């Protein structure tokens, strides 16, 4: 990705040999930067709404003329806006995004009747996923604002159209706003957005409201769907080494019908429950969670005492064959990370809109065994762990229990 | 008895010509011969009565 | 203009074929098979199953957590999938770990243990499946209309098999269906991504250079399927959503009028309410079913065989009340293709497909999975100026003369399930199949 | 007719210096004789709203002209019964006869022409 | 929806002749009805025709 | 739209209806008047004139077409009641319309008591002319020729409809060909048909419309014209007065409604901004 | 009438010997020439249920009960379409015609009389 700047925006692309080009404006209008409450999920779902120039009605009728798809999503640091097209269709998408964020008219009548019940309906599908919402609660209780804000539109706290308007003035300007073009010629992009892009506002650095603090705790969210328990640690300085301490781990099979050769894998035999690992960055703090679902509430209970010795047993010693496999598997991880469109948009994003420059997959630091077991042996001596129960919540685990 | 994608027994309905067109053109066949009689015999039934309008005997006289 | 698709032969006939990508880091390579549920008969209906779950239960050297160990340290993984005509074996890694990879699949299809341990452990965890795919609406109904579409013919049999042969299956003939079918002439090996072509062949000629070859090979995608017009209900008041899926017989891989089903299908297209854009679409049935609150979802199909395929749709609502106009309102459309269509809807379609085919193909896995499907059932990867030359001969009369054929006035199988008492009689439904007004 | 044609046409004389010159007095006067302002009404109040594109017009009216637009049809509804005309503060003053739901309307009607137009498209 | 439901006198024709739900094991004594509106079609078409003629 | 269209399909039921039962008198009104709309039928193409051979059941109207007459007279009220009651229920979906012409769902009364107590009130007063006409001038409204026994040889000195068929006689002598003139006389009734269309008014009815109220009251009375035309003698200048006061009545629905609705429409946009 | 009628009546037979001794073998026979069991029914699936209490009496029954009546009304219902008769598995055992929905309805009657009574009371 030749990164460059084009009328003060930050253009990133790479030309490839295939008839498709992704193009995505990633936008620094994540949650973590959200005025009130949901108005990033808000702003996200008013992407390719009525422009000035352009109805959301004839914009979804050329796109199908094109055979183009459209794709958005929210992150805790992004909206990610992206389209899928032929090569030859460039020029109409860059207009399209200009005039999205140049000329969107923020009517009230499309965030009652379709803005609006989108974003709920996204929202419902994501929470049938006891998992989700047991990380969701553990970013919330860790973090309490800024990060800890919801990443989407609840029913508690309605978003107005003020709301999403004056969030949106600060957001759709030059300086949020990078270009990431997957497949796509450089010099050609530049000349493109350079053109439709030049008369956006310059506005300000948007900025999270508050410096980001830790806390522990738990959160107790009842429900009657599903089962699952989240045990997160921040972390006050964001580190690469969780990143194989996560796939060490690990949680998942690597082969069908199998439970798995990784700690996690193997604390859930004899359980119907799944475990992952995971660890999320955030530049200035960092989570590092263990979510466990299932349909028991005893064996989820059974798996999360076994996830905690696991993470303790790691603290005092790793083999160098396990390092080995933990350098694998997350080499891995990044590289799939960096070719996965979704997660391919918001890296190079991070790096454009922030300054931190992304770490190729082929350029991962290989760690010793002694440096895993020290990252381990901090987190099992946190000062504040975090516990998200999902479910019958009565049944499940406490922090002062694990 | 248990398992529902085990259809039950059809055989000794099914057509083994069952998607040809001989199929279907002899039904329809049926049903055309059907509507051409109820054709026919409704010409005849409102031609034979209409008539009853029509001058009578004593009037063509 | 993606990479040349290549493709070299061994000794034994094996295919080996390769697209490679120097953007990525990362590789798919795998072993598809012409071959799977079809294949078995009455008796031995669940056996290509229960071997994909054996394949990973230990080799003659490795055993079944050697197995897990020596994936895990490769980084990336394995994955399988049995389906009625193909199985599937693959495996996404790192570039440079593909030699390994090559070397465990090679193991776990050549050099399997099938020890009778293993036979009966998995006999409980496949029984268990049996009453968990009870779940998975979507997959219940498909399978339903295979059984019905394609009464007590081998397609219309599940991929589980009965509860009676996970009993009593061996090793014995699980041994005696992968000797028959898992044979070099019906087999692919497939790369895509960070591969090099002349190392895959290598890598071909070390380890799958002893597979067996058939008697008599016949060529990649070689199959009398005869459609039962029928329905199942499966009414479960209980349910808040009904699912139904209509179909006609469809076409097959290497029908003429592929294409052309593909476009009929691209013309009634798909629709999702949770969809910002679902509401905007041109398609006619998502414009009734959108403004009437008749569905939350649509999806049109056209499934093919080698020899068969069902075309159809497949909805969802929670509308108990208009199940009937939902049902009307859609058939009324596939009607349409008969009597109304024109270049306008024609060349829509086109446009959107014409993208929509390349489109599809956007990681190692999808590019895999493409040159892995078109191998077992065309024997060649069908190069996008050839797909594009057969779009562009779809004309509107194309349509309607296919229309005519395969929709007008046809029988159908339906499935009904969940809260389905307003989705009318099967007579009722299949007079939908025409327009006395044309 | 469409209020959008309306709409137009209107346009049109309003730009002509000579049209306007002769049609806005005659509809001034128009409006005068009309006496629908003796009844409490806006102008807007009389548009037929039993089809499909008004009623989602309505729907999109802000809470507060939508709860006043009821009052004044009530209010009209019982100047009709009893014969009686408005007095006072209930006869609209031109400068209160605002144009409160043209804009949804033309709105409304705005995708409802597309729509129609676009199901119509030929690829060239 | 349907013309057939939506339209309020098509409706009322829909629910006693097309629509209407019927126990799916009526025998043929449940004929007698329409034989009954049959014959009263009968006698109106030939009461009002012999009325024509009759003093 | 529906309650209106199945309305005109009554009035056409009305008129037939009065029509043969003016007929069972069988005096001289009645023959002649049967003869002379009968004969109209005549100008059909073709298959006209058996087909008045059909209706009549003979040459000329005499015994078989007065004995079908009282038949079809005693039948044609039900059918009347039925098409009454049809579109009353296709009314009852967008309720009764009023005299604001805007909606009455903000604002409802019971039909009873309100309505029908008002009901009782021209009930009397209905009750009342009826009782002036009935009891002390009970052969007003009729022809005394049709006191006179039929008589196929004597001709009447005028052969006019009842008062009520006037104004589409008036239509029909406008046209001097005969076919022309049924056709016009038919087109009077069935071009009720179109108001839906040429009314171009975003605005129902007329309480706010001072032009359309204009033109009402002229389409009205041009409407009473005719019915006096129909009975005067072909003479002139009545002939041509007819044929002006014709061309007046078909110009109201082709013309001057879709003008004056589309002006209107513009004067009331223009005049409240 | 009631089926607590029914219920009082028969009981003051099977009491008493001689009734018993006479009636029983009756209504045996009776039960086998009604042939309701060669369409799968139990004898309880005839009563006529389009009351306010029998529909309440339904609404208590057990799921599994219910699902099981609705079984045996669609199955009784398309032997009665196809003229033909229950066979082998199909066919109503007398051990399995079991009184599942007496106790229901017995209890919902009860309450009914036992209203109907205290509604007639009158203070002493
Ligand atoms: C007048 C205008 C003419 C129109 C004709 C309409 C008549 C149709 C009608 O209702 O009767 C046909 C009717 C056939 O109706 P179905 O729908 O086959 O059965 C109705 C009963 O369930 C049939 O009862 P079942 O299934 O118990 O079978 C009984 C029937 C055999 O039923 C038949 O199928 C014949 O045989 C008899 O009852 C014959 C009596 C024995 C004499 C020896 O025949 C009878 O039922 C006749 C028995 C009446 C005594
Ligand atoms: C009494 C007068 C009867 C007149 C019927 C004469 C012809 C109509 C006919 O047979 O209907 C067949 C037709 C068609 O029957 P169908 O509905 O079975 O056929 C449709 C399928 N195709 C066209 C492929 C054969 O029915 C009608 O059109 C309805 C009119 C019947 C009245
Ligand atoms: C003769 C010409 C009559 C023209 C009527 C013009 C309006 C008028 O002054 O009427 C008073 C009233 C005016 O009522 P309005 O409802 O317009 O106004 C009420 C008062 N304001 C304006 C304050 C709300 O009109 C009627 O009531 C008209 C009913 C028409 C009936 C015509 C019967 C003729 C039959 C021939 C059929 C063919
Ligand atoms: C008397 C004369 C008989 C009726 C003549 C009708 C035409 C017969 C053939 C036409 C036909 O079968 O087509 C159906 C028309 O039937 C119909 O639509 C009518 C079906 C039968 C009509 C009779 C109804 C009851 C008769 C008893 C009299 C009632 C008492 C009142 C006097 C279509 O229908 P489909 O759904 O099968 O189409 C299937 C797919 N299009
Ligand atoms: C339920 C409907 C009807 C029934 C059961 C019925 C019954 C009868 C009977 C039994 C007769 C004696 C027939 C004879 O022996 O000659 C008769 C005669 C007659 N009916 Fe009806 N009728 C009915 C409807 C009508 C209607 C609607 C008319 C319309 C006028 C009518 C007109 C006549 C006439 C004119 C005669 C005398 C001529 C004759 O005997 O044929 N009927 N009717
Ligand atoms: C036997 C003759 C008729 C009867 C008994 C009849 C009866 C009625 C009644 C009771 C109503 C509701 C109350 C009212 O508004 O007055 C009504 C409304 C109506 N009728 Fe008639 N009517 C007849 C003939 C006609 C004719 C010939 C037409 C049209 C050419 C017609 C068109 C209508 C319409 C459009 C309405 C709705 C008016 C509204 O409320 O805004 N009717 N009729
Ligand atoms: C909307 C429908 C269209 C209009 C309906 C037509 C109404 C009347 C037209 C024909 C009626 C008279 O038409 C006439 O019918 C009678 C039968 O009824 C026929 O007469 C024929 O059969 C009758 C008895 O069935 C014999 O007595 C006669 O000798 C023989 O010729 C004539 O050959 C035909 O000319
Ligand atoms: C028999 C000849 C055919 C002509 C019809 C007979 C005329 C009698 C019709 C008028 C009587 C009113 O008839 C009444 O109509 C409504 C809708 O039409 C029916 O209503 C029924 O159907 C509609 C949809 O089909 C549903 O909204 C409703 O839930 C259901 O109850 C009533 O069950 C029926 O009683």
């Amino acid at each position: 990705f030749s990164t460059a700047e084009a009328a003060g925006v930050k253009v990133a692309a790479q030309d490839g040999q295939s008839p498709i080009s992704d193009l995505s404006v990633v936008l620094r209008g994540g949650s973590r930067y959200a005025t009130v409450p949901g108005v990033s999920h808000i702003l996200e779902k008013f992407a390719f709404q009525n422009t000035v120039p352009k109805s959301a009605l004839r914009f979804v009728r050329e796109l199908e003329l094109f055979g183009g798809k459209l794709y958005t999503h929210t992150t805790r640091e992004h909206i990610v806006l992206r389209t899928q097209f032929l090569k030859q269709d460039l020029p109409y998408f860059v207009d399209a995004f200009a005039n999205v964020l140049k000329e969107t008219k923020f009517q009230q009548f499309e965030l009652t009747e379709r803005v609006a019940p989108v974003a709920e309906l996204d929202l419902l599908k994501r929470e049938s996923d006891p998992a989700f919402t047991a990380l969701e609660a553990a970013h919330e209780v860790a973090f309490r604002t800024g990060l800890g804000n919801s990443v989407y539109a609840q029913g508690y706290s309605p978003v107005t159209l003020e709301d999403v308007k004056e969030f949106a003035r600060q957001v759709y300007a030059k300086q949020n706003v990078a270009v990431v073009g997957n497949n796509v010629v450089p010099a050609d992009l530049q000349q493109l957005v350079g053109t439709a892009f030049a008369d956006l506002q310059e506005g300000s650095k948007v900025t999270q409201a508050g410096t980001t603090t830790l806390h522990g705790g738990e959160a107790r969210v009842r429900t009657s769907t599903g089962n699952a328990l989240t045990i997160a640690l921040p972390i006050a300085e964001p580190k690469p080494v969780y990143h194989a301490l996560a796939s060490f781990l690990g949680g998942p099979a690597s082969m069908p019908w199998s439970v798995g050769a990784s700690p996690l894998a193997q604390a859930t035999v004899g359980t119907h429950t799944s475990v992952k690992a995971t660890y999320h960055n955030y530049g200035d703090a960092g989570l590092f969670a263990i979510t466990i679902k299932g349909d028991s509430p005893a064996e989820i209970s059974q798996v999360a005492h076994k996830a905690v010795q696991a993470l303790k047993d790691t603290g005092a010693e790793v083999t160098e064959e396990q390092a080995a496999r933990a350098y694998a598997k997350s080499k891995f991880a990044a590289a799939e990370a960096f070719e996965n469109p979704d997660s391919s948009a918001s890296v190079i994003g991070m790096e454009l809109l922030s300054g931190v420059s992304r770490i190729a997959p082929e350029n991962v630091q290989k760690f010793t065994p002694a440096e895993l077991s020290e990252a381990a042996a901090q987190l099992s001596a946190s000062a504040k762990p975090v516990v998200a129960a999902v479910g019958q919540v009565h049944a499940l685990p406490f922090a002062d229990e694990l | 008895g248990k398992s529902t994608y085990k259809i039950p027994d059809f055989t000794p309905y099914l057509k083994k010509d069952r998607n040809t067109d001989a199929n279907r053109l002899f039904s329809y066949f049926m049903i055309g011969s059907f509507g051409m009689l109820s054709a026919a015999g409704a010409k005849a039934t409102v031609q034979d009565f209409l008539s009853n309008m029509s001058a009578s005997a004593d009037v063509l006289a | 203009v993606s990479p040349k698709t290549r493709t070299s032969n061994l000794k034994n006939g094996l295919t080996i074929a390769s697209e490679s990508n120097p953007l990525v880091q990362t590789a798919t390579v795998g072993v598809w098979i012409d071959a799977g549920s079809r294949n078995e008969n009455a008796y031995n209906n669940g056996t290509a199953h229960f071997f994909e779950h054996l394949a990973f239960k230990g080799t003659d050297k490795r055993s079944q957590h050697q197995l897990e160990l020596d994936i895990e340290n490769m980084g990336g993984h394995l994955n399988a999938y049995t389906s009625r005509e193909s199985t599937v074996y693959y495996a996404k890694s790192f570039k440079d770990d593909v030699p390994k990879s090559v070397e465990i699949l090679a193991d776990i299809l050549q050099h399997s243990k099938l020890a009778e341990s293993a036979i009966d452990r998995e006999r409980e965890v496949i029984t268990r499946e049996l009453e968990e795919v009870n779940k998975q609406y979507e997959e219940v109904v498909f399978d339903h209309l295979h059984a019905t579409a394609f009464m007590n013919q081998p397609l219309g049999r599940t991929i589980l098999g009965p509860r009676e042969n996970i009993q009593t299956i061996t090793n014995t003939e699980l041994r005696k269906f992968i000797t028959e079918n898992y044979t070099a002439d019906r087999m692919v090996l497939v790369g895509a991504g960070a591969v090099d072509h002349d190392a895959l062949v290598e890598l071909a000629e070390k380890y799958f250079s002893h597979l067996p070859s058939s008697q008599s090979p016949v060529p990649l995608g070689t199959p009398i399927p005869n459609f039962v017009g029928s329905e199942v209900r499966l009414r479960d008041d209980t349910m808040p959503v009904a699912h139904i899926a209509i179909a006609v017989e469809g076409v097959s891989w290497t029908s003429e009028d592929y294409y052309t089903a593909l476009v009929a299908q691209a013309i009634i297209g798909n629709y999702d309410r949770a969809v910002g854009t679902s509401r905007h679409q041109g398609s006619r049935l998502s414009n009734i079913v959108s403004e009437n609150n008749l569905a939350n979802s649509f999806q049109s199909f056209s499934t093919s065989y080698s020899d068969t395929g069902l075309w159809g749709i497949y909805l969802t609502s929670e509308n108990t009340t208009q199940i009937d106009d939902l049902v009307h309102f859609t058939l009324k459309e596939w009607n349409r293709l008969s009597t109304s269509v024109s270049n306008l809807q024609v060349e829509r379609a086109k446009s959107q497909l014409k993208a929509g085919l390349l489109l599809s193909l956007d990681g190692t896995t999808y590019v895999a999975e493409d040159i892995g499907r078109q191998l077992t059932t065309l024997g060649r990867r069908v190069t996008p100026a050839e797909v594009e030359a057969k779009l562009e001969a779809v004309t509107e009369h194309d349509v309607r003369a296919w229309a005519q054929k395969t929709l007008y006035d046809k029988d159908i199988a339906l499935v009904g399930l969940g809260p389905i008492e307003g989705l009318y009689d099967y007579n009722r439904i299949r007079n939908d199949m025409s327009m006395m007004r044309w | 007719a469409s209020i959008t044609s309306v709409v137009k046409t209107s346009e049109l004389i309003l730009k002509s210096p000579l049209l306007s010159k002769i049609v806005v007095p005659l509809a001034k006067t128009y409006v005068k004789f009309s006496g629908y302002r003796q009844l409490g009404f806006k102008m807007n109040d009389l548009i037929i709203e039993e089809t499909p594109n008004m009623q989602l017009a309505l729907r999109r009216l802000p809470p507060t002209e939508s709860y006043d637009r009821v009052y004044r049809l009530i209010r009209a509804t019982q100047f009709s019964l009893s014969h009686k005309l408005a007095t006072g503060n209930d006869i609209t003053k031109p400068e209160e006869d605002d144009h409160y739901l043209i804009p949804y309307i033309l709105d409304v009607e705005a995708e409802a022409f597309e729509k129609d137009a676009l199901d119509n498209l030929e690829v060239v | 929806m349907a013309l057939r439901k939506k339209n309020s006198l098509l409706n009322m024709a829909n629910s006693y002749v097309l629509d209407s739900p019927q126990p799916s094991n009526l025998n043929y004594f449940w004929n007698f009805g329409s034989l009954l509106a049959l014959c009263l079609v009968i006698q109106l078409a030939t009461g009002i025709t012999l009325a024509m003629h009759y003093t | 739209v529906l309650p209106w269209s199945i309305g005109v399909i009554i009035f056409l039921l009305l008129i037939i209806t009065a029509f043969m039962g003016y007929v069972l008198v069988f005096g001289q009104m009645s023959l002649w008047g049967a003869t002379v709309i009968c004969n109209l039928v005549s100008a059909i193409p073709w298959l006209g004139e058996d087909i008045v051979h059909f209706l009549w059941g003979g040459f000329s109207v005499g015994n078989p077409t007065l004995q079908r007459f009282f038949a079809l007279h005693y039948l044609m009220p039900f059918v009347l009641a039925v098409f009454a009651l049809l579109h009353l229920i296709a009314l009852h979906t967008a309720g009764s319309s009023n005299p604001l012409g805007i909606t009455s769902n903000v604002d409802k009364l019971s039909m009873h008591p309100y309505y029908s107590f008002k009901d009782l009130i021209t009930v009397f007063a209905f009750l009342l002319m009826f009782t002036l006409f009935v009891f002390f001038s009970p052969d007003k409204l009729g022809h005394p020729d049709n006191y006179i026994p039929a008589n196929p040889m004597v001709t009447p000195a005028s052969i006019v409809p009842e008062w009520y068929l006037l104004p589409f006689y008036a239509i029909l002598r406008a046209i001097p060909d005969k076919l022309g003139g049924v056709i016009a006389m038919v087109a009077a009734i069935l071009i009720l048909l179109i108001l839906p269309i040429v009314d171009r008014s975003i605005i129902r009815g007329n309480a706010f419309k001072p032009i359309s109220k204009l033109l009402f009251g002229f389409f009205i009375c041009n409407f009473l014209l005719l019915g006096v035309l129909g009975q005067v003698h072909i003479e002139p200048p009545f002939i041509v007065l007819g044929q002006i006061c014709t061309i007046f009545y078909f110009s109201y629905f082709l013309i001057l409604l879709p003008m004056v609705s589309t002006i209107e429409n513009i004067f009331f946009y223009i005049g409240s901004l």
